[PDB]
């Protein structure tokens, strides 16, 4: 069956959740975002847990480097010509999602231009 | 009828050829009750509805294109099933402002 | 008449919204109608399948027609 | 088959618009049932139920 | 009543005497029920209503034989229920210029 | 009464391109005056020729 | 224009009151409909089970059937 | 700890004074209820939202209340440590009394 | 982040009181956790208004 | 004993001038009701279902 | 109230607080739920209903009576909440 065989040959899908998502690895360093979201969710009582779009690292990375040389992506929620801002639900699986936007918007910049 | 209610049910979920039986056979007795519409054909009432949308919901420059594809649509080819296809974009019609709520921490109640 | 039929067109672009948020409040209604009659189906279909026979009863009589069947193919 | 080609390139301009957020297999079987003959309360309100069940199944 | 209703059912469904055994069913249900109806005992907004329906659908002439006949029936005597027949009457119009829903193999489902 | 009713029913329903027989309007003027509800009435209707339309 | 805007909005706040009131009584129905279900789904189960009968009663039954035979031919 | 449901149970227990176990009927029936479809009326403006409880003030004659209460919105709006107040301000109007 | 949930609790709390309401304070702090894990705002109201109903039926 | 019979009897003629014959047995019933706690609209569905299904089954 | 109920079942269809038990049950049911409203305490605004339902229906002598006998009612000084009675006179109207 054709789709069964593009559903594993190409990568999940983060624009549409119909491929859910490798959001696992094995070291106790790399889950890090599960556990600082957890501690949030322990921590305060108002908590809004985020929801957010699993990479499946290093792709989000290749799309920021089409950017930085071509053309505009949609899993940036780019605005205007003078105005290129991130998308704000993509996170990267072993890092906070504060602490990535941080970087996301200086090359953010780079693509800005 | 059934190869293809049955392929929708596969596909929205986007996974799933016979984990989908519950939400097939849900669809099955869904249309199984007779719904009666309120306003059954007539091209020019169902497109208006559309056009009043369109301004409400601040996207006015979208609903000066979306008559220009209207007319577009039935040059490529005449439609028979229209008012049920623009109905069915129409239900499915959303505002740009505004999210509605979570449905990814609803699933845990 | 002139206000009158401005007023009156006015009313109707109201009127036209308020049709539609009822309109798709029957289409709520009715999917809460039978998803709760589904639910429902599912439980006493199981129910009735428990308390209405054994289970464990059936199971028997066919193990004891597997052993009883098997011993006389050995005759 | 030519025809088939056509509708759907002016037809996904008006779903993307509208929001709807169907991709084009989808689309396309909702075509087919239309033009099979289908009340259209039932359409929408299957396929407004399927969205909301299937986000939770995944989440 | 019920031998009335299972007559309609079963002329108009076509002779099977087991395939018009859901459409009885429901009628004796929905007349089962106990309720004051409303729009009763105003026979006069439905005639009203009919002769615009005539207007909309452009027969002006329509609405000047249905004024004629309906006086005809007064000045008989006949009915000591004219709202009821009337009512029904105006449910089931369809007007020349929508289209009302097909579907066959619908069953398979 | 039902004979001189039912010409004058079935006129209405052939302006408003209607299909409906002879049979249907006499069932329902004896019916109406034993009391019967027109909302139930009507949706007998309604629904009997959905039907007919579903399995033809 | 200004009057205008003036009996535009009285016009709005009566459609207010009524579709506020339309809004309600759909609410009220639905919280209704829910409760109507969840009471005659627990009703329907406890008598389903009172009158299928349990699997400690069926095995009453084969006792009985148990004491008849012992009564009768092993005293 | 926050999850839907315990939340729930919280909420059931306090309120029908009694234990975790003598409201777990009350319980069942609440999820019930949750679990119904339910399609958004807030799809637009935290304002129209405000407007309508300040028309709620007006309406039973308590406009200090409404005085008081446009003051505090825009405290409310400021702490901002709510992302879902369209809602918490509906919730509010649905237990508008006098 | 102590003073931040009090001073939030405690703007929400001056308003209710202003609506009325026989709710305390405590089942309000609930409701915001409540929204704040999603929820559409028909499902939050009914529940609560039902709670209430039982309440007061019950005492 | 005096002084419900005297609200129901008001309560007859206006029953009377609505152009509906409630009972005066009915009316006593219904004041004594109300006055502990049932919400109106329930109590009406009542009156009128029963009052059809003895019409019925005449 | 159970046997308010029981008594107000027995005069309706015909005297016996027994055999009624299936429409009794219904109404039970139909008791403990809520049916929606338009009013909700304002005896004076019901007393408004009842006259605006006589001036429509072309019977406005009655309602010229009707106001004397709520004047009269009102001087007994009888307790068991107006509105809800008169309400559910004027419903079944």
């Amino acid at each position: 069956d054709a789709r069964s065989w593009l559903e594993q040959h190409i990568v999940h899908q983060y624009w549409t959740s119909r491929a859910p998502r490798f959001s696992h690895s094995s070291h106790l360093h790399s889950n890090l975002s599960a556990i600082w979201d957890q501690h949030l969710y322990t921590t305060d009582p108002l908590y809004t847990p985020d929801d957010k779009t699993i990479v499946t690292e290093t792709q989000v990375i290749r799309e920021t480097l089409w950017l930085l040389s071509g053309v505009k992506k949609l899993l940036i929620f780019q605005l205007n010509d003078g105005k290129v801002n991130v998308r704000n639900d993509i996170i990267v699986t072993h890092m906070t999602q504060n602490c990535l936007r941080s970087v996301l918007e200086q090359i953010a910049a780079y693509g800005q231009v | 009828p059934n190869v293809l209610l049955q392929n929708l049910c596969c596909r929205i979920l986007g996974k799933g050829e016979a984990d989908v039986a519950q939400q097939f056979q849900y669809a099955v007795r869904v249309i199984g009750s007779n719904f009666a519409p309120t306003v059954e054909r007539d091209e020019f009432l169902v497109t208006e509805k559309i056009k009043k949308e369109f301004v409400r919901q601040r996207r006015e420059a979208d609903g000066a294109l979306f008559s220009e594809l209207h007319r577009k649509l039935q040059s490529q080819g005449v439609l028979k099933n229209r008012w049920s296809i623009l109905y069915l974009l129409l239900s499915l019609s959303e505002d740009p402002r505004k999210q509605p709520n979570k449905t990814s921490s609803f699933a845990a109640l | 008449a002139i206000q009158i039929n401005f007023i009156k067109n006015m009313i109707e672009e109201t009127l036209d919204d308020f049709r539609e948020a009822c309109h798709r409040d029957i289409v709520n209604l009715q999917v809460e109608m039978i998803k709760q009659f589904h639910i429902q189906s599912s439980e006493i279909q199981m129910l009735l399948e428990r308390y209405s026979l054994n289970e464990s009863l059936v199971s028997e009589i066919e193990k004891l027609r597997e052993e009883n069947k098997r011993l006389r193919a050995n005759f | 088959m030519s025809a088939v080609r056509e509708t759907m390139d002016v037809l996904l301009e008006i779903s993307r618009l509208l929001n709807t957020g169907l991709d084009m297999e989808t689309l396309s079987i909702c075509v087919r049932l239309c033009e099979q003959g289908i009340n259209p309360e039932a359409l929408s309100s299957v396929i407004k139920e399927l969205r909301r069940a299937s986000d939770t199944l995944k989440a």
